[PDB]
This record gives structure tokens, C-alpha cells and sequence, in this order.
């Protein structure tokens, strides 16, 4: 389904992009943070778990994650992380591997966003 | 210690439903009460364990402004781990001061909640260690049938239920937004929470509530956010709100050095 939409309309592809800019800023804006790039801007975890605190109503202690991680490891660690608040908030596990946001595959990274939006719309 | 028998429970009617799982009205061996059943994914041994040894802690009859858990339901047997509690008329400190569509508790009863909550932590203060994971805030404070402050200990969080994620930012010390608790003053900590429960008291305002909690641990943890002490209230109040919300945590006062205080305060 979200393959069909990534690998055959770029035309609706665009669409939904241009949407995930504004569905994360409307979100990470709150927070004085903005994204301009969807396809490396998620690959460190952060914005993943501050995002999933946004949409679900709870702030992560500093102590929980890296907000600042400082090698592939932690990135790995606070994607994996955010995979789990996912799940907490009813989620199934997500497709892509943790390693591969980490890695900016776009699909992946879109995938997960998209997930995102889908469930959280209506949340101001 | 086999706990309570989930059995034994008369279901009544449901309360609420969130995070933690749901909270029932019912009843108990002629007691009226609250069953609180906890949903927790991938629910090991290992947790069901924890959870058995982290209830009987929760168990404090000996102080009037503490409110004992009861008992709890190890699960298994039990469908889920359940714990219980006595129903509370008035319900939360917060449901009193934010959602009392009834009446508007005074501040001569204001004072005296203080009193009853600054009783109650300094009690809790005595324990060694410390009960884990216990968060003052304006939610986990009950209100009995003679408007007595009760700190709720059906209110402390497990080792296994919602870790990385805090509900109420807005009472929690700058330090303990950021700091493991292990590398925390958590004395001195809870004192800043009461701190922001007398600023509550006095404005009868939720703090913060125009921000989402990840806006309010981030701005509080990181960008210095804080409480704006209420405008012409009494010096005397003024400073000591001031004292227990001091930025240094070695410099607030422990909860048995304002008891005295807050007694005064009722009537000199
Ligand atoms: N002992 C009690 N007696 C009467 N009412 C209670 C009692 N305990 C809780 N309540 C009521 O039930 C409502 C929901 O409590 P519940 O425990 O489900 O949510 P919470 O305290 O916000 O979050 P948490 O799941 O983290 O404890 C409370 O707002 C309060 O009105
Ligand atoms: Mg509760």
C-alpha cells in the first residue's frame, strides 16, 4: 500500500510530504524546532521521542534518551526507543528496522511518519 | 502475603480509563474503594515478581495524611495486576481545586491541605529507602469525607508502568526532569512539588496549563520555565513559597521544618 504510494506517484507522494512538514512542525514548532528535511532530520531519534511526547501527552525525562547522542549507537538506542512509545500508544511495532532511520532510507523514515500522521490527525 | 483475592472484587462502575489501564468503583470485605487495574505490555515473570514485592510498601496505615493501599491482586493468578484502595468522596486535591462544580474550598481549607500533605511527606521522608517512583502533585493527594489531605499511595508509579514517560512535569524539581533519581536529592525534590502545590493553592490555577508536558518538562528543564509567584498575596506566604521553590535543592527546607509553619499559619 505505502510502497504503491512511495514508488509509483510522485505527483501524491509530494503531497503527502509537503503534509508531514506540516503535520511535525505543528508539533516540534511548540518545542522553538523546525523541520526542513524529512529524509535526515529524524535519523538521530530525537525528534521521533519528542514528537511521541507531543502526540501523546507525556514529557521524557532527559535521563531516558539521548537528546544529544554522539555516535550511531545511541541513534540506534533512541529510534528503538521511540519504536517502543509507539507501541505504548497502540502501535504495531513498526516495519522498518531502527537501523534503517538511522541510516536515512527514505521510505522507512516516510512510513513511520506517515503512520504517525495517520493515527494523530485530529491532535492540536 | 497471597495479596488480595481478585475474586473477593465487586466491580461497581468505571471510573476512568488511560495510560495506566482503569480505575473502578466497587467494593471489598465491607470496604468501599477504588480497584485499579494496570495494562502493561509484555507482562513477564520478572515483572509480575516486581510487582509483588513493590505493593506491600504501599501498605501505610500509621499516618492519618497517608492512604494506605489496601491490598493488591498478583497477577496471576489474577487477570492483570490489580491494586487497591478506599474510595475517596471528594476525589483528588485536583478535582477539588480545578473541577469543583460545587463549591470553592476557602483559604483557611486551602491552609490546612497544605498542613495535611506537608504531615504526610514528612512521614513518608522517615521511610528507609524511600518508596520509588512517589511524584507529589496535585492528582496523587486524596480528599476524604472530612476534607482531610491524604497522599495517595495507590498513586506511585511501578518499576514497570509508563518509565520515560511523566504525566505531570508541571510539580517535578528542574533537577529531576533531567537527573536519574538515583543522582538526585529526592528530599528536596518532593519539596519543590509542594512548592508548586502551594502556588496552586494560592491561584487556584493548573500550572502551565496553557503548554502541552513536553512543552513544560523541556521549557522548565531547559529554557529556566517557571511559576510566576502570584501577585499581592502575604510576604509571609511569598516567602515561603519562595524558600521551598529555591533553585538550589540543598537550600529548600526539609517538609518537618515547614509543618510548624503551616501550623501557625492556621492560627497563630
Ligand atoms: N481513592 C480514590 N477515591 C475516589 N476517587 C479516586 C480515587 N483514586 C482516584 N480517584 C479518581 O479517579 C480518577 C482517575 O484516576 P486514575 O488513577 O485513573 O487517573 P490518574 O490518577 O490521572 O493517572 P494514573 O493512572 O497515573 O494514576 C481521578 O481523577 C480521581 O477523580
Ligand atoms: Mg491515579
Amino acid at each position: 500500500a505505502f510502497d504503491t504510494l512511495f514508488d509509483h506517484a510522485p505527483d501524491k507522494l509530494n503531497v503527502v510530504k509537503k503534509t508531514l512538514i506540516t503535520f511535525v512542525n505543528k508539533h516540534l514548532n511548540k518545542l522553538n524546532l523546525e523541520v526542513t528535511e524529512l529524509e535526515t532530520q529524524f535519523a538521530d531519534g530525537v525528534y521521533l521521542v519528542l514528537l511521541m511526547g507531543l502526540l501523546e501527552g507525556y514529557f521524557v525525562p532527559l535521563h531516558s534518551f539521548f537528546l544529544t547522542p554522539d555516535s550511531f549507537e545511541q541513534k540506534v538506542l533512541n529510534v528503538s526507543f521511540a519504536f517502543e512509545l509507539m507501541q505504548d500508544g497502540g502501535l504495531e511495532k513498526p516495519k522498518p528496522r531502527p537501523e534503517d532511520i538511522v541510516n536515512c532510507d527514505l521510505k522507512s523514515t516516510l512510513r513511520v511518519l506517515y503512520n504517525l500522521f495517520t493515527k494523530y490527525r485530529n491532535v492540536e | 502475603h497471597s495479596g488480595i483475592d481478585f475474586k473477593q472484587l465487586n466491580f461497581l462502575t468505571k471510573l476512568n480509563e488511560n495510560h495506566s489501564g482503569e480505575l473502578w468503583k466497587g467494593r471489598w470485605q465491607g470496604n468501599d474503594i477504588v480497584v485499579k487495574v494496570l495494562k502493561v505490555r509484555d507482562w513477564s515473570t520478572r515483572k509480575s515478581r516486581d510487582f509483588n514485592e513493590e505493593c506491600p510498601r504501599l501498605r501505610i496505615f500509621s499516618h492519618p495524611n497517608v492512604l494506605p493501599v489496601l491490598g493488591a491482586c498478583q497477577s496471576p493468578p489474577a487477570p492483570h495486576p490489580t491494586l487497591i484502595t478506599h474510595w475517596m468522596p471528594y476525589g483528588s486535591l485536583y478535582n477539588v481545586l480545578h473541577e469543583g462544580t460545587n463549591f470553592v474550598v476557602d483559604q483557611s481549607q486551602a491552609v490546612k491541605f497544605a498542613l495535611d500533605m506537608a504531615r504526610g511527606m514528612a512521614f513518608l521522608h522517615t521511610l528507609e529507602p524511600l518508596i520509588p517512583r512517589h511524584a507529589l502533585n496535585s492528582r496523587s493527594v486524596m480528599i476524604d469525607e472530612d476534607m482531610t489531605a491524604r497522599i495517595s499511595m495507590a498513586d506511585v508509579k511501578f518499576s514497570f508502568q509508563s518509565p520515560g514517560r511523566m504525566y505531570a512535569p508541571a510539580w517535578v524539581a528542574p533537577e529531576a526532569l533531567q537527573k536519574k533519581p538515583e543522582d538526585t536529592n529526592r528530599r528536596s525534590a518532593d519539596m519543590w512539588s509542594f512548592a508548586v502545590l502551594l502556588w496552586e493553592l494560592v491561584t487556584r490555577e493548573v500550572p502551565f496549563a496553557d503548554l502541552s508536558n513536553m512543552e513544560i518538562g523541556m521549557k522548565v528543564a531547559l529554557e529556566g520555565l517557571r511559576p510566576t509567584i502570584p501577585p499581592g498575596i502575604s510576604p509571609h506566604v511569598s516567602k515561603l513559597m519562595k524558600i521551598c521553590m529555591n533553585e538550589d535543592p540543598a537550600k529548600r527546607p526539609k517538609f518537618d521544618m515547614i509543618v510548624p509553619i503551616l501550623e501557625k499559619m492556621q492560627d497563630k
